[PDB]
Parts: C-alpha cells; sequence; structure tokens
C-alpha cells in the first residue's frame, strides 16, 4: 500500500493508492496543477480522468495530501481532441486558467483581442493552455494562411488548431491559449503539458515576472502573415 | 511551416 506521487515535467502531478495492479484507479486519485494547491479530485482509471472535481489541496502530512472540495456540481473527465471535435463541453472552463488569465482588447495597435494576467506572478509559471483540435502539418501547411492564425505545432506529427467559429471566446473557452498575441520581446513562451483533461497539448508559461493585468505575449517563431512581417521589419528597427 | 513554433 502507500501514497504515490508523479510528478510530470510540467510541474502537475497525479496523486494516488495504486490497485493490486500498482495503477492510479480509485475514486479518491487527483491530478494537482503546477501550483501544488489546485486539484482534480475524483474518479480515475489507470491515471486517467474519468470524474474529477474541483478541490484544493490543503496540507501533505507524510506524502499524505489533505484535500477539500470547492462548492458546486461541474465535473471534469479526459476528453483529448480529436480533428474535429474540440471538446465535449467547449463552454467548460479550466479553472486553473481562469484564476490566472482573461481576454480583453490588446494593447498593442488593431490585434484584436488579447490574453492579460490576473496576477503578479514570478519566472516559469503555468499560466494558460493551449488546447484545440488536432491535425496533420500537411493539412495546415497547405491551405491559405488566413486559417492558420491559431494552428501551434505540438510535435511533428500534431498541429493543434482553434478554427472557426471557436476562436470566439463566447463558442469557446475550455482553454484560452489561443488569444496570446505575438511579441518579439515576449514575457512567455509556449511549453509541453500533460492536462488531466486536454492530454498532451502545449501551455503558455512566463519567462519572468508579470504583473497583475499584464498582457502575456508569446514570439510566435514563424514565410508569415502580412502583420508578421510588418512586424518584424518595425522590429529590426528602432530596436 | 505555417504554424508557431
Ligand atoms: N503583434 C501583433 N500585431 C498585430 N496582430 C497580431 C499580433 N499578434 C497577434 N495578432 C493577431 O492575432 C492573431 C493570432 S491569435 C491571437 C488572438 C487574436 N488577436 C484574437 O483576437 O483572437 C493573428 O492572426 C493576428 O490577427
Amino acid at each position: 500500500h502507500g501514497v504515490c506521487w508523479i510528478y510530470y515535467p510540467d510541474g502537475g502531478s497525479l496523486v494516488g493508492e495504486v490497485n493490486e495492479d500498482g495503477e492510479m484507479t480509485g475514486e479518491k486519485i487527483a491530478y494537482v496543477y503546477p501550483d501544488e494547491r489546485t486539484a482534480l479530485y475524483g474518479k480515475f482509471i489507470d491515471g486517467e480522468m474519468i470524474e474529477g472535481k474541483l478541490a484544493t489541496l490543503m496540507s501533505t502530512e507524510e506524502g499524505r495530501p489533505h484535500f477539500e472540495l470547492m462548492p458546486g456540481n461541474s465535473v471534469y473527465h479526459f476528453d483529448k481532441s480529436t480533428s474535429s471535435c474540440i471538446s465535449t463541453n467547449a463552454l467548460l472552463p479550466d479553472p486553473y486558467e481562469s484564476e490566472r488569465v482573461y481576454v480583453a482588447e490588446s494593447l498593442i495597435s488593431s490585434a484584436g483581442e488579447g490574453l492579460f494576467s490576473k496576477v503578479a506572478v514570478g519566472p516559469n509559471t503555468v499560466m494558460s493552455f493551449y488546447n484545440g483540435v488536432r491535425i496533420t502539418h500537411q493539412e495546415v501547411d497547405s491551405r491559405d494562411w488566413a486559417l492558420n492564425g491559431n494552428t501551434l505545432s505540438l510535435d511533428e506529427e500534431t498541429v493543434i488548431d482553434v478554427p472557426e467559429p471557436y476562436n470566439h471566446v463566447s463558442k469557446y473557452c475550455a482553454s484560452l491559449g489561443h488569444k496570446a498575441n505575438h511579441s518579439f520581446t515576449p514575457n512567455c513562451i509556449y511549453d509541453m503539458f500533460v492536462h488531466p483533461r486536454f492530454g498532451p497539448i502545449k501551455c503558455i508559461r512566463t519567462l519572468r515576472a508579470v504583473e497583475a493585468d499584464e498582457e502575456l505575449t508569446v514570439a510566435y517563431g514563424y514565410e508569415a502573415p502580412e502583420w508578421y512581417q510588418v512586424e518584424l521589419k518595425a522590429f529590426q528597427a528602432t530596436q | 511551416k505555417r504554424s508557431k513554433k
């Protein structure tokens, strides 16, 4: 018996007692976010979330975690996207992300909406998640840029996208990573993340200290859209 | 090539 903690490179973790087969299965398993405070407590089978409820990790005694459930009836489950399905509940936000970022008009002229921090945090802090449908590089690189505003490479085999009309918050808010604008002097980077609901995706992690209400930006790393080429020239100058 | 990296 005993308790087992599995920490992912991104900071998140799975905690619980493994069954006779040594698998994280039961009604009291939990995924704990990188803040080591926010958690999804409930039913998991072999580490996969079946029915998790929002909870707060109060403390840990000799490896034993003590959770307190958050008021509400919102349950979460593994819900990895496909090429055509972005989410089973596109309007159910991620609790960890909801407490750290919000969408508003960007401070970047003519950029549209942007992603902003709700709190002051230090370097290397995971702030948002970049979930989306999963498609191939061939499909993406073979179509017009007008359709690739939200495409993000996950790896050599998969591209994550937030296609219309999901690029509108009123239609999709399960994750908000696609709302962060570009900057050649970014305060964040896209990083790998293993999410209990979204599965393998990317997240937005700060590179340094960020203040409350500061706009979060990332270097797109782009051949690229016109607005990008223009900004690039404007950057190479006055730099 | 037409995606963020
Ligand atoms: N530095 C920048 N300058 C102008 N537009 C930018 C920009 N960074 C991002 N964008 C804009 O945002 C798109 C990427 S998605 C970021 C979210 C978007 N501004 C929105 O309101 O949904 C790009 O296609 C471009 O239109």
